[PDB]
RNA sequence: GGUGAGAUUUUGGGCAACAGCAGGUCUGUGAUGCUCCUCAAUGUUCUGGGCGACACGCGCACUACAAUGUCAGUGAGAACAAGAGCGACGCUCCCGCUUGAUCAAAAGAGCGGGGAAACCACGGAAUCACGUAGACCCACUUGGGACCGAGUAUUGCAAUUAUUGGUCGCGCAACGAGGAAUGUCUCGUAGGCGCAGCUCAUCAAACUGUGCCGAUUACGUCCCU
RNA sequence: AAUUGACGGAAUGGCACCACAAGACGUGGAGCGUGCGGUUUAAUUUGACCAACACGGGGAACUUUACCAGAUCCGGACAGGGUGAGGAUUGACAGAUGGAGUGUUCUUUCUCGAUCCCCUGAAUGGUGGUGCAUGGCCGCUUUUGGUCGGUGGAGUGAUUUG
């Protein structure tokens, strides 16, 4: 009846307003648009599926396919 | 032993019809036929106690399934034991042809 | 497990309005199998178990169960609803409702 | 992970724990002869539509 | 290829399924047994009804939904499975019938002294040589009791009263609580095989 | 008494009226009224413990206290039954014959059979028998096998609080026929002896059936209940 | 004062190896297996006291499981209000945290894309209670020979005859 330990907190989910201004990069050079991030080489994910680009590692959000440097 | 005809059934009454009448079938065409034999008749049994709680005397219940087997021997050609045994089966019996 | 895409839930829609009934098995580590014309798919129990009850709130289903098993039928409501939903035009009718 | 987490004991399939009566689900007194499965409380109810008869 | 003794054992527990989940359907309707047989090109359900037309529907939609379930059920093919429906000739001497009669009659708030005996004056008019109804519960105020009602002729013992006498038992679930009913129809003709007398029963052919 | 395979409900079962009991079951059910909990849950799942823990009292079984026996050999000999499609390309259950084997049991491995009157199987069960010219000789003894130590193989995802089998030790643990009290039983019965099914991945001193060897006493009474 | 039961260390006639007589083999004394009580325990889950106690088909390693110490999930449908494609929400690699090299939660930033999320009602599930609120089933009274109307007779009547 008494717990002895804080509460369990609830994750919920972080909300980045406007993610995908992120990811593109437009350029005068008419715009030229280039992607600022690199693209799941599995072949089940696709061009559409990026790579999280963390401190230290590359990460898939999907096929959590890492890359170490 | 060309063709064996095995019938099975839970009722003796309709397996014995069905017998009965494939023999007149064959016997109406004349095709040889080996006497049906009669298989030892089998008792499946189950023993569980009356209640359903486990209070007062331990008592017990007997049930009993008996399964009934015959089989006919035919002597015949390929299409005419189609013919023979074309006829519709009753109710509750199992009939199937075996080639030897 | 509960959490239903959308994809999903529109191939079971179909596959009842084509069927009008749906049969299952109360099973929490089974899988539910159907056809669409060929063309087979499958999705857990416990996916086809959240439609049909959320369905069943709502005055659009019959259901009835025996020795662990489901068995659901659309209702004229029901067929109503599933109609608008699909985007069906207004002659269609289930199977069962065809001589 | 706690998906991977869920039921995992009783996927694997062995023991008291993995048969149910295929009337009732319950799980205490199964009748396994001739791979019937179910309940002695379930048998005695449904024996004659099974086919069974108290004869002795 | 399963042994013959497993493939009898599968026939009845498929029977069993069968009966239990068309009584759960068609409960409220008549419904008085069922026939299944297997033929080469496919397999035959004949449903027994008091209210033939209420089983089928309007046109065939409710026995085509019937259908639709057991095939999904049972994973038959199509094509392969088909459903009939047949009246019973004689309404009164189905104690299945009667009892569900009796059972919608409680639900509807009627007395029991009224609606056991509108039963048994039916049955009697029905042609049967005797007829029980029983009913057990919450009857009178918070403590159950039971009462019998009976007319005619009735065997109890021996095992040739299975073949004379039908029996139906069934549960009505009430605001206070669940009041059981059972009743009992002695027929004449044994319900197994016809022409068949009772055991006891000698008679003596006048002479030419 | 006769006739008879059988001579009195033929012998064993199953079924079984009318009235009841505050007998049991809400731990069988998608039987059920009121009531309680209901998102740090009395729902559900996962990990680990417990249900068995031990100064004692009681019911029911198994094994004995030995010679009408124990041990080691040889001989003949039954019935009821059972057996295979989730998780790992078929398979998944039950068996037999070889081999392992130029050296224990228990294993392991090849080749086959059976959907069961077609395999196991000519179904080599244990009491039993033997003129076996076998061992022991009245003692807690080669009676009895509790308790405990050490090595092994198998079932299982997991064997410690020993799963089970097999091997060598321990046998100096009681126990030498059991006070008052008390159970069941009349003919293929009592008692004795094993076997199958069931529960079951692995475990039967239990229960449900089956056969084998096979008696003494009574054919009455209302003294006790 | 009468009637029906029950009872009597009051009579009469019968019956039963769950009674005895004539006997057989045992139990009660020993070791051990199992069930019950008690004691112990975080918990040793619990029903039942001739007609409970190898009974609940109850020979429980995990599961079963109902008890104890902890950790997850929503399987709170549906209705009303609110956030919400300028994104309501799901999941997760690596490091710490938890017993837990398959995000329980935290740091981090990808993924999914209206399935949800927050609040209020309601609803569901429960081997939770109550068998003295019940149905069904079973046991026992009770292994013996017992039970009931219709019409008629007797009695003011309860009742009796049959
Ligand atoms: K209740
Ligand atoms: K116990
Ligand atoms: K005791
Ligand atoms: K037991
Ligand atoms: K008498
Ligand atoms: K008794
Ligand atoms: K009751
Ligand atoms: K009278
Ligand atoms: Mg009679
Ligand atoms: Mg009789
Ligand atoms: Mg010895
Ligand atoms: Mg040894
Ligand atoms: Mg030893
Ligand atoms: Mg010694
Ligand atoms: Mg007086
Ligand atoms: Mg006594
Ligand atoms: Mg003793
Ligand atoms: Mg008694
Ligand atoms: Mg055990
Ligand atoms: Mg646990
Ligand atoms: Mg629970
Ligand atoms: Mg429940
Ligand atoms: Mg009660
Ligand atoms: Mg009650
Ligand atoms: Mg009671
Ligand atoms: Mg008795
Ligand atoms: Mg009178
Ligand atoms: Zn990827």
């Amino acid at each position: 009846k008494v717990f002895t330990k804080p509460k369990k907190p609830i994750h919920r989910h972080k909300l980045e307003k406007m993610r995908a201004l992120k990811y593109f990069k437009v350029t005068e050079n008419s715009f030229k648009v280039e992607r600022t991030r690199d693209e799941c080489p599995n072949p089940n994910c696709g061009a559409g599926v990026f790579m999280a680009q963390h401190k230290g590692r590359k990460y898939c959000g999907k096929c959590h396919l890492t890359y170490t440097m | 032993q060309r063709v064996l005809v095995k019938m099975t059934s839970r009722n003796a009454k309709a397996v014995e019809r069905v017998v009965a009448e494939l023999l007149e079938h064959a016997r109406t065409e004349k095709v040889e036929v080996r006497g049906p034999v009669r298989l030892p008749t089998r008792r499946l049994r189950i023993t569980t106690r009356k209640t359903p709680c486990g209070n007062g005397t331990n008592t017990w219940d007997t049930f009993e399934m008996k399964i009934y087997k015959r089989l006919v021997d035919l002597r015949a050609s390929t299409e005419l034991v189609k013919k023979i045994t074309s006829f519709q089966i009753e109710a509750g019996v199992d009939v199937s042809i075996t080639i030897p | 497990t509960t959490y239903v895409p959308k994809s999903s839930r529109d191939d079971v829609y179909r596959f009842f309005f084509t069927e009008g009934v749906v049969s299952c098995k109360k099973d929490p580590l089974g899988t539910w199998k159907g056809t669409l014309g060929g063309k087979t798919f499958k999705l857990p129990t416990l996916q086809v178990m959240q439609l049909m009850r959320s369905l069943k709130s709502r005055g659009l289903i019959k259901e009835q169960f025996a020795w662990r098993h489901f068995y659901w039928t659309l209702n004229d409501e029901g067929i109503n609803y599933m109609r608008k939903y699909l985007y069906l035009g207004a002659d269609a009718v289930p199977n069962t409702h065809k001589v | 992970g706690h998906l991977h987490q869920w039921r995992s004991r009783q996927k694997i399939g062995m023991g008291k724990g993995s048969r149910h009566c295929v009337i009732c689900s319950n799980q205490k007194a199964l009748i396994r002869k001739y791979e019937l499965n179910v309940c002695r409380q379930c048998f005695r109810e449904n024996a004659e539509n099974i086919g069974f008869v108290k004869l002795r | 290829p399963l042994s013959k003794k497993r493939m009898m054992v599968r026939d009845g527990v498929f029977y069993a399924e069968l009966f239990e989940f068309l009584k759960r359907e068609l409960a409220d309707d008549g419904f008085a047994g069922v026939e299944h047989r297997v033929t080469p090109t496919r397999t035959e359900i004949v449903i027994r009804s008091t209210k033939t037309r209420e089983v089928l529907g309007e046109k065939g939609r409710r026995i085509r939904e019937l259908t639709a379930c057991l095939q999904q059920r049972f994973n038959y093919k199509e094509g392969k499975l088909q459903l009939f429906a047949e009246r019973v000739e004689v309404r009164g001497l189905s104690a299945m019938a009667q009892a569900e009669s009796l059972r919608f009659k409680l639900l509807s708030n009627l007395q029991v002294r009224r609606a056991a005996m509108g039963i048994i004056r039916y049955v009697m008019e029905s042609g049967a040589k005797g007829c029980e109804v029983t009913i057990g519960g919450k009857i009178k105020g918070q403590r159950a009791k039971s009462m019998t009602f009976r007319d005619g002729y009735m065997i109890k013992s021996g095992t040739a009263h299975k073949h004379f006498v039908d029996t139906a038992t069934r549960h009505c679930h009430l605001r206070a609580g669940t009041i059981g009913v059972n009743v009992k129809i002695m027929r004449p003709q044994s319900m197994i095989e016809e022409d068949e007398v009772l055991p006891d029963v000698i008679t003596v052919i006048e002479p030419k």
